[PDB]
């Protein structure tokens, strides 16, 4: 599962 | 300056409950992004990372440790709570809070995420025990035959204990060595002290303050 | 999970050397990586985040480069505050891996421990129990290896080991390892011997007694 930023 | 401390019981019994603290200063987890997470240490061991909690309270934990661990917050009170249920042993280590920097924001616009890839101020940390064990003193017993020697410092808790030789005189070819929690929750520990084949008296003064157990023992070859 | 290796996992080194410590992960972790330094008793110290940036208030000697799966940490000019564990971070999955650490000490001549074996004081054998120990002493580098062997068995899960840090003038490290056996236990067997393998040895050196012989 990806970090918490990764999609910013 | 942002500071961040850790606070919580220095003991706790296997099967119970651990709750630790995390009071911090210098930014709000109200703030954009922020994040604060708990890391621990076992002693003489590697960090292994535990969970993490956001601003947005969104939350993260140690798949592996998961069905134990709750982390939460008080925004108001600049506080973030983990609780550990059902400990054992292995649960004993320093366990750290860390503060993890949201992203750079240009007029309220997400710029840089660079920042977010660390944990960059950490608390000092806070050291816990696990044991089912009660205080007590110990059985010093005689380590005897450069020449080695020494007094075997066995079965106390909690820690500390404190090792002299000769009463504070003798300090070279002295080695008092970390303690270890045995499987029985008490610790043992070593002090050996090496010379001159040769030669003079040798004695291991030791003290337990938690006890007030103090014991002198003079050991011979 | 998501598998972070460091190495080496011990380096030896002096003061003005350069020195360059690698973190591999198990996938691409992109540019989400952290070093940190750890002195003893005192937590990690951020020194780079987005694999190569610097920290603010961190001396320029330290650098990061790598992204992806290979990271390195560069100190160019080891000053002493350095002599310490070093730590990789991964934070683009869930959950942020640690590397296992790299511990930097200070370099020596090679020197071999003194071994010691004692065996157990008739005042604790009288409690019931039997403590063993065996002691290493004064040896460089610090990876050392003990095993105990009862009348030839290879004893496993009844000992622990202890190490002191390095010292401060001698840059040696020594060994403790306690054998533990109930006196019962203890009084079925003759040989208690200490095996010791480390690097100053040309082979493993090895410290007896015969439980009994007076």
């Amino acid at each position: 599962e990806l970090d918490k930023w990764n999609s910013l | 300056r942002i500071t961040l401390k850790e606070s919580g019981p220095p003991l706790v019994k296997p099967t119970q409950t651990l709750t630790l603290t995390c009071s911090f200063s210098g930014f709000s987890l109200s703030d954009f992004g922020v994040g604060v997470g708990w890391i621990r240490q076992p002693p003489g061991k590697a960090l292994e990372w535990l969970a993490i909690i956001y601003s947005d309270d969104d939350k993260r934990y140690s798949p592996s440790l998961n069905t134990r661990l709750t982390i939460t917050k008080d925004t108001s009170k600049n506080q973030v709570v983990l609780v550990m249920t059902r400990v054992s042993p292995v649960d004993t280590a320093t366990y750290f809070c860390a503060h993890r920097r949201g992203p750079t924001t240009l007029f309220g616009v997400p710029i840089a995420r660079g920042p977010v890839n660390a944990m960059d101020v950490w608390g000092q940390g806070i050291t816990v025990t696990i044991s089912s064990t009660s205080t007590k003193g110990p059985s010093v017993f005689p380590l005897a035959p450069t020449a080695a020697l020494g007094c075997l410092v066995k079965d106390y808790f909690p820690e500390p204990v404190t090792v002299s030789w000769n009463s504070g005189a003798l300090t070279s070819g002295v080695h008092t060595f970390p303690a270890v929690l045995q499987s029985s929750g008490l610790y043992s520990l070593s002090s050996v002290v090496t010379v001159p084949s040769s030669s003079q008296t040798y004695t291991c003064n030791v003290n337990h303050k938690p006890s007030n157990t103090k014991v002198d023992k003079r050991v011979e070859p | 999970a998501l598998q972070l290796t460091q190495s080496p996992s011990s380096l030896s080194a002096s003061v003005g050397d350069r020195i360059t410590i690698t973190c591999r992960a198990s996938q691409g972790v992109t540019s989400a990586l952290a070093w940190y330094r750890q002195k003893p008793g005192s937590p990690p110290q951020l020194l780079i985040y987005d694999a190569s940036s610097l920290e603010s208030g961190v001396p320029s000697r330290f650098s990061g480069s790598g992204s992806g799966t290979e990271f390195t940490l560069t100190i160019s000019t080891l000053r002493p505050e350095d002599f310490a564990t070093y730590y990789c971070q991964q934070l683009h999955f869930y959950p942020h891996t640690f590397g296992g650490g790299t511990r930097v000490d200070v370099r020596r001549t090679v020197a071999a421990p003194s071994v010691f074996i004692f065996p157990p004081s008739d005042e604790q054998l009288k409690s019931g129990t039997a403590s063993v120990v065996c002691l290493l002493n004064n040896f460089y580098p610090r990876e050392a290896k003990v095993q105990w062997k009862v009348d030839n068995a290879l004893q496993s899960g009844n000992s622990q080991e202890s190490v002191t840090e390095q010292d401060s003038k001698d840059s040696t490290y020594s060994l403790s390892s306690t054998l533990t056996l109930s006196k019962a236990d203890y009084e079925k067997h003759k040989v208690y011997e200490c095996e010791v393998t480390h690097q100053g040895l040309s082979s493993p050196v090895t410290k007896s007694f015969n439980r009994g012989e007076c």
